[PDB]
RNA sequence: UUUUUACUUAUUCAAUGAAGCGGAGCUGGAGGUCAAACUCCACGUUCUAGCAUUAAGCC
RNA sequence: UUGAUUUUUCAGGCCAACCAUCGAAAGGGAAUCCGGUUAAAAUUCCGGAACUUGGAUAUGGAUUCUUCACGGCAACGUAACUGAAUGUGGAGACGUCGGCGUGAGCCCUGGGAGGAGUUAUCUUUUCUUCUUAACAGCUUAUCACCCUGGAAUUGGUUUAUCCG
RNA sequence: AAUAGGGUGAAGCCAGAGGAAACUCUGGUGGAGGCUCGUAGCGGUUCUGACGUGCAAAUCGAUCGUCGAAUUUGGGUAUAGG
């Protein structure tokens, strides 16, 4: 691999040598998922800290 | 009584079996109804109510799990998740 | 060994500086959809590399051997 | 047709070891080799590999259970204790 | 007359055990300041065999708290513990299958697995397939618990001590016979050098106490002195009774 | 002199790449407040096999 | 590890879990083949054709005025096409048996071009030569994956019944 | 690192037949087993054979045990005289 152009070794995508497409595709969703539910159960704990 | 009233709506009425059918219906908006089975992963769980959160749809998580939700609407395999297109003869949007 | 395709590259190779001689081989060949006909292959010894040009048209052979540098050995074989 | 009476997956044994000592290895070794439903994608893949390991060949989760079952008798009743008792400490 | 096999295995020449296909130490985490303030979470990675083990073993990663790296820690492995499942550990995690929690936080009754015997040694009781250590009671004016081990001992541990919730997995792996000499081979290939045993009555008297005689028979009384020395530890050692167990106990 | 149990520094056991110990104080949740705020608890992470590293900001 | 300094001084920036060493001519592991040659050496010599590692280094190409390239819905493609500390992974790297499939070498065999044998008779006959290395380019695959689509009258499918 | 060629035919699977059900029967397929016949191999039963100042300080011949595992084996390594 050290003598070997670097097209060979690797994928145009994040993780490209590292992942696959599936397990990236699913990294990115969860990322996004879990950060928006992030700032909903943000807003909810702010909306229980002003009236109970 | 849901199970009854989601029968009724698969003999009557109009409905997409299976996840690539639930998100394009979503997406078209010509889903009245997100119905999710209880061992549905939480990821595509949580995508699929994300998408119906966007197209201001109601889900309903069904209890049991894909095995049952698709005896339930009469078919011979595994339903992880469906969409209501039309209730018919049936009142399930009334209820959820 | 590298096979070189295009005529116009293979004279551009020949004028290397790295370029130390050239081979010129006949080969009496025949397609068994017709007759006789005579293959030339020019052959250009580089540092790391052979080329070889394969010329299966008599008279493109001739022409294009008159057009490599003067300056290189060639062998005939 | 049926091939043997009632030695079933034991008829590898021929006429070894006891008949009593064949029967007992029947029943947990019918056991071993079934395939049960996963609990996660709910097919009926998941086969024993080692000992307490049980794997789906589907969604490729693998689950600690018993030696023989995929889930012994007391990991479910730990399991029904373990939920109760969580209910009253969080109400 | 000559050593004897009891007292050979103490040099632990061919005695050792063999341990190149094992995975790891089963321990739980140091414990660090969020085990003992809060909770730390994290991911079962792996469900693996344990050459000489009748438990699986989870391969469980947790983030570093104090540098960017991660922490691969190796936990007997519960049952129903499944690959993908967050793990917490700590004094305020949740009593769910497979966390670990200080014995004082778990209510009477918790089935309970590698608890440590004393705070931080890391899991010593209830280890081996299909075990478990039930929590009998707290003494929280002395800070001390109560639990009952495989054994039926009832022991008194401080509450601070750690254990994994569930039962072992891999259990009843003792229900089914081994039926051959070369299973019981391949069973000791991967543990150590113990088997096959030879009879002691069937060796010469230089061998073991109980060789000799123009029949095979002990010729002395069987149960030893718990103060005989070694040689002579040949037996039933510091037997309070023996045949066969009739009644309760 | 004998029995018991208090101390920790001798001694002994264990762990860690000696990372958050002990006390007090900030903040809330409470006791019913009978001076005046004393006592107790907590004091940033729990649908998900994602991410977290080489400080932003304010003075 | 850098920026250096020519001030042969330095300035610092990161880290020091673990890490003396020995232990395999059958384990792991950078890279070579063919033809010829001696009385006796050859993957070592000769001829030709390659390869790896370390170092130095210029030219061409590539890239930049939207500074660190484009194309494809996608799987992904390419002659290239910044990337420190630190981190995460992969390869190294792995039992045994069973049948199945593909390849290679060998075995068998037809025509043709040669050479040898038998031939009282018979035998378009019996034997034999007809080869192609490492390396370079293009092309080539089970499996796996992507897009489309939405399936009971269930269908696809292996020698071995698994898949939706 | 090594271990011809056969026999038998366990689970699982396909099809057909019978039954109200609980279930049963048949034909294939499949290829299990410290299974079996039997080479190489490993061993060493009997002739109480040969030899017995030997080919040999343990061999030779026939016969025999076992032959896919508790198998056979090279090298490295550990254990040392009460
Ligand atoms: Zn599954």
């Amino acid at each position: 691999y050290a003598q070997v152009s670097k097209t060979h070794k690797t994928v145009q995508r994040a993780y490209g040598g590292s992942r696959c497409a599936n397990c990236v595709k699913e990294r990115i969703v969860r990322a996004f998922l879990i950060e928006e539910q992030k700032i909903v159960k943000r807003v909810l704990k702010e909306q229980q800290d002003k009236e109970k | 009584n849901i199970n009854s009233k989601l029968a009724l709506t698969i003999k009557s009425g109009k409905y997409t079996l299976g996840y690539k059918s639930v998100v394009k219906s979503l997406r078209t908006g010509k889903a009245k109804l997100v119905i999710i089975a209880a061992n549905t992963p939480v990821l595509r769980k949580s995508e699929l109510e994300y998408y119906a959160m966007l197209s201001k749809t109601p889900v309903y998580y069904f209890q049991g799990g894909n095995n049952e939700l698709g005896t339930v609407c009469g078919k011979l395999f595994r339903v992880g998740t469906l969409s209501i297109l039309d209730a018919g003869d049936s009142d399930i949007l009334s209820s959820i | 060994a590298r096979e070189i395709k295009d005529i116009k590259e293979f004279v551009e190779l020949a004028r290397r500086s790295d370029i130390k001689s050239a081979i010129v081989k006949v080969n009496a060949k025949v397609n068994a959809n017709g007759k006789k006909f005579k293959q030339t292959k020019f052959k250009v010894r580089g540092s790391r590399y052979q080329y070889t040009l394969v010329v299966n048209d008599a008279s493109k052979a001739k022409k294009l051997q008159q057009s490599l540098p003067p300056t290189l050995k060639i062998t005939n074989l | 047709t049926k091939r043997t009476k009632k030695v079933g997956i034991t008829g590898k044994f021929g006429v070894r070891y006891g008949s009593s000592l064949r029967r007992q290895t029947k029943k947990l070794e019918v056991q071993q080799h079934a395939k049960y439903d996963c609990s996660f994608c709910g097919k009926r893949t998941v086969q024993r590999g080692a000992t307490g390991i049980w794997n789906c060949k589907s969604c490729k989760k693998t689950v600690a259970g018993g030696a023989y079952t995929v889930s012994t008798a007391a990991a479910a009743t730990v399991r029904s204790t373990i939920r109760r008792l969580r209910e009253l400490a969080e109400a | 007359g000559r050593v004897i096999r009891n007292q050979r295995k103490g040099a632990g020449s061919i005695f050792t055990s063999h341990t190149r296909l094992r995975k790891g130490a089963a321990k739980l985490r140091t414990l660090d300041y969020a085990e003992r303030h809060g909770y730390i979470r994290g991911v079962v990675k792996q469900i693996i065999h344990d050459p000489g083990r009748g438990a699986p073993l989870a391969k469980v990663a947790f983030r570093d708290p104090y540098k960017y790296k991660l922490r691969e820690e190796t936990f007997i492995a519960n049952e129903g513990v499944y690959t993908g499942q967050f793990i917490y550990a700590g004094k305020k995690a949740s009593l769910n299958v497979g966390n670990i929690l200080p014995l004082g936080a778990c209510p009477e009754g918790t089935i309970v697995s590698n608890v440590e015997e004393k705070v931080g040694d890391r899991g010593a009781l209830g280890r081996t397939s299909g075990n478990y250590v039930i929590i009998i009671g707290h003494n929280p004016d002395e800070n001390k618990t109560r639990v009952k081990l495989p054994s039926g001992a009832k022991k008194i541990i401080s509450s601070d001590a750690r254990g994994v919730i569930g039962v072992v997995a891999g259990g009843g792996r003792i229900d089914k016979p081994l039926l051959k000499a070369g299973r019981a081979f391949h069973k000791y290939k991967v543990k150590r050098n113990s088997w096959p045993k030879t009879r002691g009555v069937a060796m010469n008297p230089v061998d073991h106490p109980h060789g000799g005689g123009n029949h095979q028979h002990i010729g002395k009384a069987s149960t030893i002195s718990r103060g005989a020395v070694s040689g002579q530890k040949a037996g039933l050692i510091a037997a309070r009774r023996t045949g066969l167990l009739r009644g309760t106990q």
